[PDB]
């Protein structure tokens, strides 16, 4: 009994759980109608404990113990005869008011079409338009452009489900789709550019000590791995600023796996330090050599 | 209509796109290239020719299955058949296809009997550029053995066949690398955009399928459950039943239609009537009317006497189906039972009966309700007539046949010259294909008639019936 009034008693619950549901249904009711489906099949696997118990309060009617009995048994008869009474309520005046619904979703849609349209106004002066440099702050603004066609996504959605509801063409909406498309391929390579300088980052700070750059460089080690990161380089999608930025980057890093293999022997003495402080004119080594 | 589409299950059985009905249309396409010049018609997608927009039409028609308007409103070309070559002569086909393009069209392609498919490894996929000259390489491979070839310019060109040529595969084409020089210098091409929209616009079993199966039950459903909130109504309350509320929904739907920018540009009717729900006199239009917002007691042919019949007429923008029926609201009992509560104090009931006042306006109600009835059996009539033979499709045949069938049921009470004359009377038969109106020439498509070309719509309204109970009294008009 506990374990069956619990199963019906959620099946109240979300029958009563949000504020949506008890105004506006949808497809959901449908499951609901499902396991209503299936709670025949359900008192089919309850029908062990009717006639059980029936044998137990024939002569031992209780009445200490039977306070949880009485609550769930009670409950789930409880919920039947609310799966009547409601059921027809709400099908009746659900059946006088159509109207206004309709009228309701006339109004959504009506607000939804000029939605979009303002959005595919944004975009041809906003943010990922090739228009300036906007150099690696991008992320944030395609970011909010994210949260703001998943919001519009998901108002589509609860669109489509009132759309089917009464069983009308489904307004098909094309502008969504080439957002998604041009950001899709656009996230995919900004995603890739953040690890890539943020892995290179990662290492920026190692000492001498800690950073190995000597014949067994741990160091130019992370450059092959970058090697392997430049044997992921090839994309011929388009080529962008930031593109090319990662790739002067890159060839950087390619330019510092020879570059202090020799360079950090004991091969270099603070008067080879002195000879880099001056022909490269670097101030760096004329602070710290 | 909670409760009906429900159950109905529109979405769930739409009929698929089969082998039997992609044959048919793409031998279609070669039957054109064959009367427009020898080798074949080229299809190359956006990207390559500046984006191009009527490709985006055959794509969807040939392969995706949607016609009518659905070619036009969809606007978006999925990424995954974004780059493809097709290429139809009336020996073979020709195309160049990638791997998830080709998962998807996996049947439809392997049906056709004489199919070169090209589409390479998961290796060649990562090389891009190698992509690119593999491209290159099947496009000199396929076109080698051509002079003739037809071509279909689009919205971005505007019309001009320099803008082929501007192209960047002809141009890769005219690189003096490669020596070939430009490809219309080579190779002979003409526009044949007009006839593939001709083509666009008829219909097939595919459709046929979803004209009955999905949009038909959606209409029947949305008349049924419109009318219905009459018989959902209250006794007492029935008589407050203003029509701006019964021709609410009628007008809502139409307006979820009408949002589309692309019904509007295509067209509207030609002065037909549009939706609605009239009663009584109301019912008589002149050709356009707008409903009252009045109660139905603040209607009435005389004040003791009330209006008793009501006309309901719908159809849908996407395809002009139409459908127009009259209804009756009165129990039009030759007598009936009236109870009277005897002392009124405590009230006994005693039942008088035999009331001769329904019997008054039962003479009328009887006769409208014959002539109805009489409509509807010249019409079944007229149809085994027409289908005997498709000659007697004239609308004036109809008319002179609903004439002299109506004037004999109800010539024995009054005087038929006074009475009737065809003026009263008109019939209305139109044509419609994918949402246009076509022209009736039933000798000269004889040959066409075979299949189905168009489907039809038949109306017939009769105009200004005269009591019998009053004096000058135009009881209103039928309409089916």
């Amino acid at each position: 009994l506990d374990s069956l009034t619990e199963q019906t008693k959620m099946l109240s619950t979300k029958l009563s759980k949000p504020v949506k549901d008890i105004d506006s249904l949808g497809y959901v009711m449908e499951t609901l109608e499902q396991i209503r489906k299936e709670q025949a099949e359900i008192d089919m696997k309850f029908n062990p404990v009717q006639e059980m118990y029936s044998l137990l309060d024939n002569y031992l009617p209780g009445g200490i113990t039977d306070k949880d009995e009485m609550d769930a048994r009670s409950l789930l008869r409880r919920n039947w005869d609310i799966l009547i009474q409601q059921a027809e309520i709400k099908g009746k005046e659900y059946q006088h008011k159509q109207a206004i619904y309709l009228k309701e979703l006339k109004q959504s849609i009506k607000d939804f079409t000029n939605q979009v349209s303002i959005f595919r106004r944004d975009y041809e002066k906003n943010g990922p338009m090739v228009e300036g440099i906007s150099p690696a702050e991008a992320m944030e603004r395609l970011r909010r452009f994210e949260d703001e066609y998943d919001v519009k996504y998901q108002m589509y959605k609860i669109n489509a489900r009132g759309e089917n509801l009464f069983g009308l063409q489904n307004q098909k909406y094309p502008e969504l789709e080439k957002t998604d498309a041009e950001i899709k391929n656009l996230n995919k390579l900004y995603n890739l550019y953040d690890s890539v300088i943020k892995n290179i980052q990662q290492f920026k700070e190692k000492s001498w000590q800690d950073v190995s750059k000597d014949d067994l460089a741990k160091m130019e080690e992370d450059a092959g791995k970058y090697g392997e990161q430049c044997s992921r380089l090839p994309k011929d999608l388009k080529e962008w600023q930031a593109y090319r930025d990662l790739k002067n980057y890159i060839d950087s890093l390619r330019e510092q796996l020879p570059l202090i293999i020799s360079l950090k022997k004991p091969s270099i003495m603070p008067r080879h330090w002195e000879k880099i402080k001056e022909i490269t004119n670097t101030k760096l080594n004329y602070e710290n050599p | 209509m909670f409760n009906f589409f429900s159950s109905a299950n529109i979405n769930q059985n739409i009929p698929k796109y089969s082998v039997n009905d992609f044959v048919f249309r793409l031998k279609k396409i070669e039957k054109i290239v064959v009367k427009e010049g020898l080798d074949g018609f080229l299809l190359i997608n956006g990207v390559d020719s500046r984006e191009n927009t009527e490709y985006v039409k055959l794509t969807n028609w040939l392969f995706l299955g949607n016609s009518g308007l659905e070619i036009e409103e969809n606007e978006y070309l999925n990424q995954i058949y974004s780059d493809m070559i097709v290429l139809i002569k009336k020996g073979t086909t020709h195309i160049f296809i990638d791997p998830e393009a080709l998962n998807s069209l996996q049947t439809l392609i392997y049906s056709i009997p004489n199919v070169d498919v090209f589409c390479p490894t998961e290796k060649q996929y990562e090389d891009k550029d190698e992509m690119e000259l593999l491209k290159m390489a099947f496009f000199l491979r396929v076109m080698k053995p051509t002079k003739k070839v037809g071509i279909l310019l689009g919205q971005k060109d505007k019309g001009k066949i320099n803008s082929i040529e501007k192209w960047p595969l002809i141009q890769s084409y005219g690189l003096e690398e490669l020596g070939v020089g430009f490809f219309s210098m080579n190779h002979e091409v003409v526009d044949l955009t007009l006839r593939l929209n001709a083509v666009y616009k008829n219909y097939d079993k595919f459709f046929v399928s979803k004209l009955i199966y999905v949009v038909a039950k959606r209409l029947t459903g949305h008349f049924n459950s419109a009318a219905g909130q009459l018989g959902d109504m209250k006794m007492h309350k029935r008589n407050l039943a203003t029509e701006s509320q019964l021709t609410e929904i009628f007008r809502d739907t139409y307006e979820i239609e009408e949002i589309s920018k692309w019904v509007q540009i295509r067209g509207v009717n030609a002065a037909l009537p549009k939706p609605r729900v009239l009663f009584g006199k109301n019912t008589s239009a002149d050709c356009s009317k707008e409903p009252s917002v009045a109660p139905l007691k603040d209607l009435k042919y005389s004040e003791t006497f009330h209006s008793f019949h009501a006309t309901f007429e719908t159809f849908d923008l996407r395809t002009c189906l139409r459908a127009a029926r009259t209804y009756f609201l009165a129990k039009g009992v030759k007598e009936e039972r009236n109870l009277i509560t005897l002392n009124d104090d405590e009230g006994v009931p005693q039942g008088y009966e035999l009331n001769i006042d329904e019997n008054q306006q039962y003479k009328d109600q009887d006769f409208l309700a014959n002539l109805y009835l009489s409509i509807i059996i010249g019409f079944n009539e007229v149809m085994q007539l027409i289908t005997k033979d498709y000659k007697n499709m004239t609308e004036e045949f109809i008319q002179d046949y609903i004439f002299q069938k109506v004037s004999k049921v109800y010539a024995g009470f009054q005087i038929p010259e006074s009475e009737i004359t065809l003026d009263k009377i008109q019939i209305i038969l139109k044509a419609y294909n994918s949402f246009g109106e076509e022209v009736k020439i039933d000798f000269k498509d004889t040959i066409s008639f075979k299949l189905t070309p168009y489907f039809f719509m038949v109306r017939i309204e009769q105009k200004n019936i005269k009591s019998q109970i009053l004096n000058n009294t135009v009881l209103g008009s039928l309409v089916f």
